């Protein structure tokens, strides 16, 4: 983000410009050019989650939905299970656990908005209720993400 | 008599469906009957063809 | 119109529903009698050929 | 979004009360200000679209909640499908009449007409389960909200219990959105003015330096000078009748 | 023809509906928007009892 | 009308239940009312009861009404064309081609023995196909009279053109 802003407001000397352009390319190239399925599985497993350039893209999800299926979208289901787990165990509004929730909630909106079959999965696992609590749970990014998480679910139940 | 009437109308529709289904039930049965009533003609021809063999 | 008038038409409604269905149901069971005979003759002719 | 009308008032100077405040005495880093606005804006436009979407669903469902309830009573066959009912709102009992005429004359006598008052009129036609397509063409072409079940929450029996719980999910979801919207309106209302003023001066700064060649062939004399930090305030307060005096 | 049709409308129209019988003498014909329509195609007023008029 | 009849009369076809009654002057039998009461007793009432038709379903009934309506206008149209072609030819009478007794037998009288005429239409047949046969017949007739006239109008142009070539 800092580099991208810089690119518009360049400095008179040429060499300065070259450095801005070359650095911009490596950072951006590097994250997207890794496989989408790899990145998603790697974050969920280790339990450490953070937004990233291709981890927030609509495309990332679109490709990865089909792949999830092995026992009715088993991987997605594990994610909903992780969001559920964090809130109940160890409380909420502890630095670590709070980072994961916003990310977990960003991931679940995109998937749900994409496939209508996801609606059953929220209900079976019991994630649908957990989201309603998250509106009430403090911090602006958390209630923001919960509202987006809720609106995607609602749209398929009742049009 | 508004909801008493609707329920009669409702009953009217079930009676109509049952009337239609009854005719469909008839055919279903008639398909099993065709096999039953064909099984009796066949085994009477079978023992006659054996009779004229027992002669030869 | 008035509830009474709307109930005279209600009575007419369930009359229609019943009458077209009896009419349908007679045709439906008449195809079922043509089908019984015909299937019965077809089973028999096939079988006597085997026995032959 | 905020329901605020356009603010201009056209100030770069630091001398005035509003000058000092909506325009910093600090320098101008053009990147920093752009960034401040971009991120908030991304959340806001996403937010507004959501608000609108949520509001329309809640509103539809709230309206038809009562509709299906009334229709169930006019007796336990409107949770099922043993018969067909057409639930619908229409704004005029007058339009209800014209439909009744079309109906009687040309498709025979096959309607049960019941009505309930809404805040609209709740109309009820009831029909066969084989002639449903034909009722829709009539209803649609005079514009009625006559659908077989106006609620889309049909998926258990009683159907009204599902309607009630989506109306329960909707009503709170809506609440939260509104809460997010107000604080954010409050928060960037002040900033929006202060940034507007900032930007005017950025457009000028580029222009002073010359950002395209027409600016060069417009003023051929470009001079340099030093005004200390305090005096800088009074320098923009005056403007000459042709002078564009750079701040920081 | 007109006076005849009126004596019929008044005599028999009651069967069709209490509000649906209006006095008319001469064929009323409407075709303005979807607020006034008269035809067997589409209608929003018609004869309350079944009547066709044949003229050569 | 007063020139589009010369031995016809104008007709209203109505159907009522056999339970219908008049409220113009109560207490009267429907049959008695038509004769005595309806426009000063001048009314000539004739029977027109036609027997049953097979009817397959409730849905199909609706579709029948649609066909009856369009075809009936189409046939009305087709009579409009035929009469227009006779006038065009300069065939006008005081008792024909603008009234024309059906088969040279007065029009009220024809309707009185119209108790479902048979010309290839049968009262034990299915309703739908009969509607189609009647409409097909008329349409073919309509094409025939139109096609023949077209050739008549064209032929007249050749004679006219040719008359100037021989003297003009």
């Amino acid at each position: 983000p800092t580099v991208q802003s810089l690119s518009e407001r360049k400095y008179s000397d040429e060499e300065l410009r070259q450095d801005i352009s070359n650095l911009k390319e490596i950072l951006e190239n590097e994250y997207q050019e890794l496989t989408s399925f790899d990145e998603y599985v790697a974050e969920l497993d280790s339990k450490l989650l953070c937004w990233s350039p291709p981890h927030v893209d609509n495309g990332f999800w679109s490709d990865n939905i089909d792949e999830f299926k092995k026992d009715n979208y088993k991987i997605f289901r594990q994610l909903i299970e992780l969001l559920q787990a964090k809130v109940r165990n160890g409380d909420v509004n502890a630095k670590q656990e709070k980072i994961i929730i916003q990310v977990a909630l960003n991931d679940i909106t995109h998937v749900v908005e994409l496939l209508p079959e996801s609606i059953d999965v929220l209900d079976k696992t019991g994630g649908k209720a957990d989201i309603m609590e998250l509106l009430n749970h403090s911090d602006s990014r958390v209630k923001y993400e919960a509202l987006k998480a809720t609106q995607a679910i609602i749209g398929y139940t009742f049009k | 008599s508004q909801k008493n009437g609707i329920a009669t109308l409702l009953q009217a529709e079930k009676e109509a469906h049952e009337i239609v289904s009854k005719a469909r039930k008839y055919r279903q049965d008639k398909l099993k009957q065709a096999k039953t009533d064909a099984a009796k003609e066949i085994d009477s021809y079978k023992i006659q063809k054996d009779k004229e063999l027992k002669e030869f | 119109l008035t509830p009474n008038q709307v109930n005279d038409e209600l009575n007419k409604m369930q009359a229609f529903i019943r009458k077209e269905a009896e009419e349908k149901a007679k045709e439906i069971q008449l195809k079922a009698d043509q089908e019984y005979e015909i299937e019965k003759t077809n089973i028999v002719r096939n079988e006597t050929n085997n026995i032959d | 979004k905020h329901d605020i009308k356009l603010y201009e008032g056209d100030t770069d100077k630091y001398l005035d009360g509003s000058g000092e405040l909506y325009v910093p005495p600090s320098g101008s880093v053009i990147d920093d200000y752009v960034r401040n606005a971009s991120y908030l804006e991304e959340r806001l436009i996403q937010m507004e679209d959501a608000t609108d979407q949520i509001e329309v669903q809640k509103n539809d469902l709230e309206q038809y909640r009562f509709i299906l309830q009334s229709g169930d009573e006019f007796i336990a066959a409107a949770i099922g499908a043993s018969v067909n009912y057409v639930t619908g709102v229409i704004a005029r009992d007058k339009v209800a009449t014209l439909e009744q005429i079309l109906w009687r004359v040309l498709r025979g006598n096959l309607f049960f007409k019941t009505v309930e008052i809404e805040q609209n009129a709740f109309i009820v036609f009831s029909h066969g389960d084989l002639i449903i397509k034909r009722i829709r063409k009539i209803a649609e072409s005079l514009d009625a909200n006559l659908y077989d079940v106006d609620s889309s929450n049909e998926g258990r029996s009683q159907q009204l219990a599902k309607v009630n719980k989506n109306l329960s999910d909707l009503y709170t979801v809506l609440k939260t959105t509104s809460t997010t919207l107000e604080s954010e309106l409050y928060a960037i209302a002040k900033e929006l003015d202060s940034w507007f003023q900032d930007v005017t001066r950025e457009k000028a700064i580029f222009e002073i330096l010359n950002k395209s060649n027409y600016d060069t062939n417009r003023k051929i004399l470009i001079a340099e000078g030093w005004i200390p930090r305090d005096e800088l305030a009074t320098l923009q307060a005056r403007l000459g009748e042709m002078i564009a005096r750079l701040g920081i | 023809l007109s006076k005849c049709k009126s004596e019929l409308i008044d005599a028999f129209g009651f069967l069709g509906g209490n509000a649906f019988m209006k006095d008319k003498k001469g064929k009323i014909n409407k075709q303005d928007t979807s607020l006034h329509q008269y035809a067997s195609l589409v209608d929003t007023e018609y004869e309350p009892f079944v009547m066709y008029i044949i003229n050569l | 009308m007063a020139t589009a009849l010369y031995t016809a009369n104008d007709f209203i076809l109505i159907s009522l239940p056999q339970n219908a009654q008049p409220v113009t002057a109560p207490g009267s039998k429907t049959d008695s009312w038509f004769n005595e009461t309806l426009i000063g007793g001048r009314a000539f009432v004739s029977d027109f009861k036609i027997p049953e038709f097979k009817i397959g379903s409730l849905d199909t009934l609706i579709v029948e009404s649609e066909e009856l309506s369009k075809v009936d206008n189409q046939i009305g149209a087709s009579i409009g064309k035929i009469i227009e072609i006779l006038q065009g030819l300069n065939e006008t009478s005081t008792n024909a081609y603008r009234t024309l007794p059906i088969n040279n037998m007065p029009v009220p009288e024809y309707l009185e023995n119209f108790q479902w005429q048979t010309r290839k239409f049968k009262l034990d047949k299915s309703i739908k196909d009969l509607i189609t046969l009647i409409s097909n017949e008329s349409s073919q007739l309509d094409a025939d009279v139109r096609a023949t006239y077209a050739n008549y109008n064209s032929a007249k142009t050749n004679l006219a053109a040719a008359e100037r070539k021989k003297t003009g």
